């Protein structure tokens, strides 16, 4: 049957974008995500979505 | 014909991509270099997470 | 009487997984579950559920 | 016929498996090493607890 016709929609993400902005690399509060290591793992730069 | 592609909704932490409140997922756009890039496809309401 | 018949649902749990990567063990806040002791009593390894 | 179990609600803690408002269980997911199984099981609106 017509009018079950198909569309198509491409997505785009990003990878391995490191925001380079020292002023960009902000929180929106003080204990947002804490750890149990003396060096946060989230100011490495990101390798995966 | 418009040369473009939407956006879906990713994110380079899965951690910030859901909120512990049994409901909505995340919504914090940067937390120290990572990111989330919400939705902005025509899927908004639809496809469900 | 029939319909009131049974029915068979079968239910899933893990019990000693340690969530390896130490990006996951993350805290959404700073005193969520504080204690007195000197090392918290939630880092180690859980063994039931 | 399917080849599949649901998890209930499950946690590795009983101090996150409730939370103090007089009403609803707890729904963070997890702690420091801890984890709460969110239900997905078809048994969401009965078996009171």
């Amino acid at each position: 049957y017509p009018l079950i016709g198909n569309i198509d929609i491409t997505f785009i993400m990003p990878m391995g974008v490191f925001q380079a902005n020292s002023m960009d690399r902000y929180t929106r509060h003080a204990g947002d995500f804490s750890t149990v290591s003396e060096q946060d793992p989230r100011q490495f730069p990101p390798q995966g979505i | 014909l418009f040369q473009e592609a939407y956006p879906p909704l990713c994110s380079s932490d899965a951690a910030m991509l859901r909120t512990a409140h049994a409901g909505e997922t995340g919504a914090d756009e940067v937390h120290l270099a990572q990111y989330l890039i919400r939705d902005a496809s025509p899927l908004r309401g639809c496809l469900p997470l």
